[PDB]
């Protein structure tokens, strides 16, 4: 009524209101004596605002609800600023470009939450540069527009859509640590032509509480999103590192596991091919003209686009995950064409309001009987370390209903990025399978070229003539009758003597003599060894040995025969069971199996694959590995009619004996055998010593280890007419290695391995006798008095070699 | 002036006018910096005006730069004045190793205090367990606790009271709530005037706790969000460094921990790797059992192995980055001297240490370890778990950067990193496994190469250099080898080498080998490409040895196909379209097409799941023969292409690959209509010269023609005279019967009638069907292409007539 | 009904070819005898 | 200082140290051979 007079007289109004008003009030007003706080109404408005703000603070304290608290602030701010309405514009980031969408629109001092809350399907999303709301967010600074008609950045799209007119706009972003959360805006000043300076000063200061709510709401959203990202990376790593699997199994496990944190109604993963080039018989129809060249989409790597398998995850309603090999182009996931486009370009695609999209043919309506309509889509490529796309992951219909924002974009991108690097595990898995298959093929090729065939076994075991049947069909009694007639007797060749010579027998007779050795030990009967298998195994070992100068099949029977002689003629069997003797003689056969002709040192220097695989005792472990592999074959397994405990004991015994042949290992443990033989003199008689020694396991293993060494160097203990020739074979093999070292390794060989210093051989033999063979046979002769012929013969051979070295030394001095 | 009466008559209009034109101004003044206007020097009851001023003062502190410590301190002073108290304190809630703790942050807060006199440094905090104390009672109860008298309280303790020389009579506390998990506790120590704190004082506390909760909630959310972001970044970068490549555990753990050095936020940390040697070799354990050395007595892992930190990597971050790797660290090392990493390996428990020098269990250094005064205060040591629960390392994290002791958030952040590192041991485990597998494969490939290679003694059967010149083959000159070869090799005209009716029945395998070198000489590819004659002879003998001794697909079949190709290229004048190098590769391809044939077709390889089937997918044996042939040619001593150009070698290898892969029938059957068009083009062309010129350029036409030549040479047994075809068909039938028997024995599948041994009398009918099905099309079209191939067509027709007669005789016999 | 007077779609006042995010590539005496 | 503690954090009850347990609970042609 009289408002115009009061406006025309600001001084009178200030003076009148500054008067102290009576104790009487209007309505309640929480009058705890507050009529005169330097103004009649100042306390009344202070009390009302303090009470109103306190209620807002209580709302923030429990069950944080930004929409309601901001609504109350905006509703109160509408009366404060006299703006016809207020609004809230949330900030979102999609595809790397910022957008702003409405959450609370056209709030009035007499409005309610239901009439102001904007559902996600009714959002007016505003890019950063198509409105004043965009200009405020881009500048990160408040904007006060007195009249909007002349505003360069204004767009009438929103006010024409809602049938409204705007004249003055206030807006400021709600920053949170340099990041924009939202921008509250008030429009249409109802009282004045525009918004004054004091009106705007209130807008900044009164909005601190609204800033706090959005700061709390933003932090809670960020905290929850980062928590979910940490879980998916942790769960994916757990499933990826579970084992080595192909792409399909590894990707299926990871995506299925993290289905809880994704918050997507549906998502499908399509796997791309990796065939870089087609084979020739597929190129011929294209080049000749029988078929047309492929002209469809291609990867950035220049690869044909073909999803050979699409995995479908359905999380809305019922969980019925499907895997579709060779999916058709009519598949609901691939029909839209977005998974295709992502693979062509390698982009990250975020789609809001999918039915309104134009480039991608998204389905018009429901997909299945459940009436599920695709609304928001997010697709990214799965790229490995070599910058190649191996698949496309596409997520649909965020569970909350809001479009896929930046936080969801980085959550799924991290999952795909981690899984992309995990492709190296699949590539390693494929390579390992290829290596294993290639090794098995090579092993089979080894076995055939080494195993005795059907026609070769007839030389030792003729059954097609005596009986007319193949050996696999003859009974064991018949086979023994054939062998007993064919095999040489114990007296035909002196296999029982320390002076046995193998230079007057053919290789076939050596194999036969080997079979005779097993028969004399009695191991054929008690262990029920298949006689056909025994012959086949012995021939296979003979073929397994190479055709080199010294480390040939002949060395491997002489060591075996010497071990047989030691057990039976040296009477060292008293400490060993028949089974232990059975394994001990066999280790003599495989003592130098597949020896390449070069010592252990040459393997390391030449960097053979043997050196990398073993490291210590390179060749000795190689012989054990090859011998056990040869024994693992069914047709060559003499250790087949044995108990599991017995078979393991035989294998374990073979491991020590084979590796004990290494001279480096012998030199470090020969003192232990010196202690053991000294303990023999402590005892009274051999009977007591036999009883004590036959029970101790480590002591028996130590003696057997140097029993390998004694048999290994047994060639020296042979008579001089044999040692002289064998030493030449040993020297020739070492010269062959010496020539090899000079050729490829380009290293000067030692005088022992040098062909030029061949005249020094007698001196080297004497030094080697006085270094290694002296200890082994001296202690064994002291240990067992039956080994004395091995020691006397060595001394005679040392005397013969000493004379030759002296004669060579005299010739050199005479020449000098 | 009369309007003043109007305003007084209706004060509601005056209030509305003020709410219109002065409320914004008043709120702006209140929300300005300003200060509290309440007299804090008395204890009068708080008026609603004073209540509003206090509330506005608290809301003033609500800014973007929300310093939690300062803002809580102010409301603590306001609570002091409101509650009439003497002092209050605030304790943060920290979670050590499972057991929660309460540590002070704001202490001794009175109405006339400042932040500097109340803020508590991390080294001045008073940690409190949950069990003891009124504060511990508050946190456990999760509700407000009022203590009218400390003497009667059952949880009151005098530890701080003695420590601070203060006496507490009345304790009033309340835990700050952020959801359910407690964040801080604010408590009061005394009442200035009054027996205790009344219910009105309690109501004030919960009323004013809203601001404290809001300030504390923001701080807690920010800390949690930052910790989750750090965890996510740690996991992502660690995954990137793990999946960079496949390496050992030392290099892998180095990369991941060095990369996350910024996110870790630790001044120092060191990781010690445990040795994985579970079991020691026999020679290493002999002295222990023999008494030479005493057994191990030191710390032992839960798995039973000795604790041996063989390699420790330490990271120094407080000053200059000094990352160091210490192989075989001594116990004097700063990380292991305390014994905490040793203890963790013993047990396997996550350990958080606060004030390590004050600890007595471990001998932590109590002196500055660095020249700058760096001193160990907080330590966190955790295991690396591993998939098999076998601890592979111990990660120890030293002093935190901010100075606060390690809490549950840092425990979880490092726990995720250690769990991920323990999961990422499959890669180092696979790295060693793949290396060992590759070495074993190389060893066995060397074995097969030696077993198939012709040795130096066998080559003298052809290249008799020793009996002619006395030198080794590798020493003789090129001319000398030719003269020996010229005398030794057979004559092409005498043996009918370039004929279509060549029979290998009256020739030995060595003679067939000698024939092939003669074919190579006749093709004039030896002088043109300067092929080493010694390698050429050795290559053919190695092929002969590599060919298996199985019934049909033996070396004789390999030579006959090559003989057929040579006879084609020479007699049928099919070399006009092919270069000399192409002729050289084609004959070699024909010779090597069936190298190392197991004797079973492709179907048996798939059905039996042979390692060839797993490796090769489409053409099992044909790819294997190509692979083995290329491996044979790769050998230096067997390479006949060593003198070819890089382009020339690649062209020959590609052409050989085409031929050998096309040798199969499945590819031939599909790509045979193309051959029908090729001969049709020849007939369309007028004279042979233009057509020959066209073929001399076009490559896809030549390659298809070559495949037809291969599939015609492979089936060339059918076109040989009846005396030869009668025997070869029996060999083919015998091989198929062997494969059928193998199928029936191994796979329990009924063999097909072609492969059935029982249906041996149906062989003529099957041969007639095979002739009408496969060979007829090839030999009819080849005869049309070249008139010189007519004798081939005559041969197949006669053989088909004989087989038809035999089939008719068998049918007549079965008719009855 | 909604106060924004739009149903069934987050209507965008921008009409143009959509832009899609690029992938992040920010590295995110014994020796005498050969023994 | 306010808490009268200069050296380091102090605990009222001092016994043998306690350590957390490791987290493990969460994780015609066919006739012829072809
Ligand atoms: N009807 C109505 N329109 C608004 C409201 N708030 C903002 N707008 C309008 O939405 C528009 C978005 O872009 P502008 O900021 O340039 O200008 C704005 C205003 O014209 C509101 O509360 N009600
Ligand atoms: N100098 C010399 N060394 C030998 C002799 N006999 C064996 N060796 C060496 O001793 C080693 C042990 O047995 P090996 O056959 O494995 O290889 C042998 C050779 O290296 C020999 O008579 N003279
Ligand atoms: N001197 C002093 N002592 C306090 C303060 N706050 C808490 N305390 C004391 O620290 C103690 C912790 O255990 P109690 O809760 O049983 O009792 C408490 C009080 O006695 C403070 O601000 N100043
Ligand atoms: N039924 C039948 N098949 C043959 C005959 N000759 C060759 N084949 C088949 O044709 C194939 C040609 O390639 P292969 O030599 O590897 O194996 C051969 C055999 O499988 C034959 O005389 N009769
Ligand atoms: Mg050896
Ligand atoms: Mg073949
Ligand atoms: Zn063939």
């Amino acid at each position: 009524q009289v408002h115009r007079f009061l406006d025309q007289n600001p001084g009178f109004a200030d003076q009148y209101f500054g008067r102290k008003l009576s104790p009487e009030d209007v309505a309640n007003a929480c009058e705890d004596g507050c009529p005169e706080g330097c103004t009649s109404f100042r306390e009344l408005c202070q009390v009302e605002e303090s009470a109103a703000l306190f209620e807002l603070v209580q709302d923030m304290q429990e069950n944080v609800n930004m929409e309601r608290v901001v609504f109350k602030i905006l509703r109160r701010l509408c009366s404060i600023l006299h703006a016809d309405r207020c609004s809230l514009f949330m900030y979102r980031q999609r595809n790397g470009v910022a957008e702003l969408a409405t959450r609370l629109f056209s709030v009035q001092p007499d409005s309610v939450l239901e009439d102001c809350l904007v559902p996600p399907d009714s959002e007016i999303v505003f890019p950063l540069d198509i409105g004043v709301v965009g200009h405020v967010a881009q500048t990160k600074k408040m904007v006060n527009v007195q009249d909007v008609m002349e505003c360069p950045h204004f767009s009438s799209f929103a006010d024409e859509l809602t049938d409204y007119v705007t004249r003055n706009i206030l807006a400021t972003p709600i920053m949170n640590g340099k990041d924009v959360v939202a921008v509250i805006m008030a429009v249409n000043k109802l009282d004045g032509p525009c918004f004054t300076s004091e009106d705007e000063d209130v807008f900044l200061k009164y909005l601190n509480f609204g800033t706090l709510n959005l700061k709390i709401y933003h932090l809670s959203y960020l905290h929850n999103c980062e928590t979910r990202r940490g879980q998916v990376l942790l769960w994916s790593a757990n499933k990826v590192f579970e084992e080595l699997t192909d792409i399909e199994r590894q990707f299926h496990k990871a995506f299925y596991t993290v289905r809880a944190y994704l918050n997507c109604d549906r998502y499908s993963v399509g796997l791309l091919d990796m065939t870089k080039e087609k084979e020739f018989f597929d190129v011929w129809p294209v080049l000749m003209g029988e078929a047309q060249a492929y002209s469809g989409p291609r990867t950035p790597d220049g690869r044909e686009i073909l999803f050979y398998k699409v995995i479908d995850y359905i999380l809305h309603g019922k969980e019925d995950i499907k895997v579709i090999p060779s999916p058709p182009a009519d598949h609901w996931a691939l029909a839209s064409g977005l998974p295709t486009y992502v693979a062509e370009s390698g982009f990250i695609c975020n789609i809001m309001n999918a039915p309104a999209d134009e480039m991608f043919n998204f389905q018009e309506g429901p997909l299945d009987d459940s009436g599920w309509i695709v609304k928001n889509v997010l697709s990214m490529p799965i790229v490995n370390k070599k910058e190649e796309i191996v698949g496309v992951a596409t997520f649909y219909n965020r569970k909350d209903g809001k479009p896929f924002d930046e936080q969801d974009e980085v959550l799924m991108e991290s999952l795909t990025q981690f899984l992309g690097w995990s492709v190296l595990n699949t590539d390693t898995y494929d390579k390992m399978n290829k290596l294993e298959n290639r090794k098995d093929i090579a092993q089979d090729m080894v076995l055939y070229h080494v195993r005795c065939d059907r026609e070769e076994i007839q030389l030792i075991l003729p059954t097609r003539e005596r009986l007319g049947k193949e050996p696999a069909d003859c009974e064991e009694d018949e086979l023994g009758k054939i062998l007993k007639e064919v095999l040489p007797g114990p007296a035909k060749f002196d296999i029982y003597e320390f002076h046995f010579s193998d230079l007057e027998c053919t290789e076939l007779e050596l194999v036969k003599c080997g079979i005779q050795m097993y028969y004399e030990l009695g191991v054929v009967r008690k262990f029920q060894i298949p006689q056909e298998v025994l012959v086949r195994f012995l021939f296979s070992v003979s073929k397994g040995y190479r055709r080199i100068t010294y480390h040939n099949w002949r060395h491997g029977f002489n060591v075996a025969q010497t071990m047989f002689t030691l057990l039976m003629t040296g009477k060292l069997k008293s400490y060993y069971t028949d089974l232990e003797a059975f394994a001990m003689v066999t280790a003599g056969l495989c003592h130098d199996i597949d020896h390449r002709g070069t010592n252990n040192l040459y393997q390391m220097k030449s960097q053979n694959p043997l050196a990398k695989l073993h490291g210590s005792s390179i060749l000795e472990r190689h012989h054990l590995e090859f011998g056990k592999f040869l024994l693992s074959e069914e047709t060559l397994n003499i250790y087949q009619n044995l108990n599991r405990r017995q078979h393991e004991h035989v294998i374990h015994l073979m491991d020590i004996a084979i590796i004990a042949t290494d001279l480096a290992l012998y030199f470090k443990k020969r003192t232990m055998f010196q202690k053991i033989v000294d303990e023999s003199k402590n005892y009274e008689d051999r009977k007591s010593w036999v009883e004590y020694l036959s029970l101790e396991t480590t002591r028996k293993e130590i003696v057997m280890a140097m029993m390998m060494t004694a048999c290994d160097l047994s060639a020296i203990t042979k008579p001089w007419e044999v040692q002289s020739k064998v030493a030449l074979l040993v020297a020739a093999e070492f010269w062959e290695q010496g020539d090899l070292e000079r050729t490829v390794l380009d290293q000067q060989p030692i005088p022992m391995m040098d062909r030029n210093k061949a005249a020094e051989l007698p001196k080297l033999q004497v030094g080697f006798i006085d270094f290694v063979c002296t200890f082994v046979y001296k202690e064994f002769s002291r240990f067992h008095e039956e080994i004395l012929p091995m020691f006397d013969r060595l001394q005679n051979n040392r005397k013969e070699w000493k004379a030759l070295a002296d004669e060579y030394e005299a010739k050199v001095k005479a020449l000098e | 002036e009369e309007v003043e009466k109007f305003l007084d008559s209706n004060v509601s209009f005056a209030k509305q006018y003020y709410n219109l034109r002065y409320r914004a101004k008043v709120i702006s003044d209140l929300l300005g910096p300003r200060e509290a206007a309440v007299d804090f020097s008395n204890y009068h009851a708080l008026n609603s005006v004073e209540e509003s001023e206090i509330i506005f003062d608290l809301l003033r502190d609500f800014q973007d730069n929300l310093q939690a410590e300062k803002c809580v301190f102010n409301v603590m002073k306001k609570l002091c004045f409101l509650l009439q108290a003497d002092r209050m304190s605030l304790f943060m809630y920290r979670a050590r190793n499972g057991i929660a703790e309460l540590a002070t942050r704001l202490f001794n807060v009175h109405k006339d205090a400042v932040l500097e006199e109340c803020l508590v440094a991390p080294d001045s905090e008073i940690v409190f367990p949950l069990d003891m104390g009124v504060v511990g009672h508050v946190a456990l109860s999760k509700k407000i606790v009022n203590v009218p008298n400390t003497e009667e309280d059952e949880h009151f303790c005098d530890f701080v009271d003695t420590l601070t020389e203060y006496q507490t009579k009345n304790i009033l506390a309340s835990p700050i709530m952020n959801g359910k998990d407690v964040v801080a506790i604010i408590m009061v120590v005394n009442k200035v005037d009054g027996p205790h704190f009344t219910e009105n004082d309690e109501e004030i506390l919960l009323k004013y706790l809203n601001f404290a909760n809001l300030i504390m909630k923001v701080f807690h959310l920010s800390y949690l969000h930052n910790c989750e972001t750090r965890r996510g970044q740690i996991l992502l970068w660690s995954g990137s460094k793990v999946f960079e490549e496949l390496t050992d555990i030392e290099r892998q753990f180095h990369k991941a921990l060095y990369t996350v050095r910024a996110f870790l936020n630790c001044d120092r940390y060191s990781v010690g790797l445990l040795d994985m040697t579970k079991q020691k070799e026999f020679f290493d354990v002999w002295p222990v059992l023999m008494g030479e050395a005493p057994p191990y007595a030191g710390p032992r892992t839960p798995d039973g192995r000795e604790i041996n930190f063989y390699k420790v990597i330490d990271y120094i971050l407080h000053g200059k980055e000094d990352i160091k790797v210490i192989p075989n660290p001594p116990p004097d090392h700063w990380a292991l001297v305390s014994g905490l990493p040793t203890y963790v390996a013993q047990n396997g428990l996550i350990c958080n240490i606060m004030n390590a020098p004050s600890e007595d269990f471990f001998a932590f250094q109590k002196e500055p370890l660095d020249e700058s005064g760096w001193m160990i205060k907080n330590v966190l040591s955790m295991p690396i778990v591993n998939k098999k629960e076998e601890i592979v390392g111990v990660a120890t994290f030293y002093n935190r950067k901010d100075g606060k002791p390690f809490d549950e958030m840092d425990e979880t952040l490092m726990e995720s990193l250690t769990q991920f590192l323990g999961w990422s041991v499959l890669n180092p485990d696979t790295y060693e496994l793949m290396n060992k597998l590759e070495n074993r494969k190389d060893i066995f490939q060397d074995m097969v190469k030696y077993h198939v290679k012709c040795d130096n003694e066998e080559i003298q059967t052809i290249l008799k250099t020793r009996e002619v010149y006395g030198k080794e083959p590798w020493e003789c000159e090129e001319e000398e080898l030719a003269e020996i070869l010229q005398g030794e090799l057979p004559d092409a005209d005498k043996y009918e080498i370039n004929k279509f009716h060549f029979s290998d029945l009256p020739l030995t395998e060595l003679e067939l080998v000698k024939c092939g070198i003669q074919m190579y000489y006749e093709l004039k590819v030896v002088d043109k490409f300067h092929i080493p004659q010694e390698a050429l002879v050795r290559f053919m003998y190695s092929l002969s040895k590599g060919y298996r001794r199985i019934t049909y697909h033996n070396w004789r079949h390999g030579f006959n196909v090559g003989q057929t190709m040579f006879s084609l290229l020479v007699t049928g004048k099919l070399k006009r379209y092919f270069t000399d190098l192409e002729a050289l590769a084609m004959v070699t391809a024909a010779f090597c097409h069936d190298i190392d044939h197991r004797g079973t077709n492709n179907l048996y390889q798939m059905k039996s799941q042979n390692p060839l089937a797993k490796l090769h997918g489409s053409s099992i044996l044909e790819r294997h023969h190509l692979e083995f042939g290329k491996t044979l040619l790769r050998d230096e001593s067997l390479n006949i292409f060593q003198n070819l150009n890089r382009r020339q070698h690649e062209h020959a290898i590609h052409m050989m690959d085409i031929a050998i892969i096309a040798t199969d029938l499945a590819l031939y059957f599909k790509k045979r209509t193309m051959f029908q068009k090729i001969v049709d083009q020849s007939k369309t062309y007028e004279t042979q010269q233009e057509w020959t010129q066209y073929m001399m350029l076009d490559q896809t036409r030549k390659e298809i023609v070559m495949a037809m030549m291969m599939t015609a040479c492979d089936l060339s047994a059918i076109t040989k005279p009846w005396e030869v075809q009668s025997k070869v068909a029996l060999l083919v039938a015998a091989e198929f019967w062997e494969q059928g028997d193998l199928e029936r024995t191994v796979l329990q599948q009924n063999p097909i009638p072609m492969m059935d041994r029982n249906k041996a009398d149906e062989l003529p009918k099957l041969q007639v069907g095979f002739i009408d099905f496969v060979c007829t099309f090839v030999y009819k079209e080849f005869s049309r292409f070249h008139e010189e191939i007519t004798p081939m067509l005559d041969g197949i027709t006669n053989n088909r007539k004989e087989w038809k007669a035999l089939a008719d005789e068998y049918e007549t016999k079965m008719k009855g | 009904r909604s106060a924004t007077r739009v149903m069934g779609g987050p209507v965008t006042p921008r009409k143009g070819p959509p832009k899609f995010k690029q992938r992040q590539t920010r590295q995110f005496e014994l020796a005498q005898y050969g023994i």
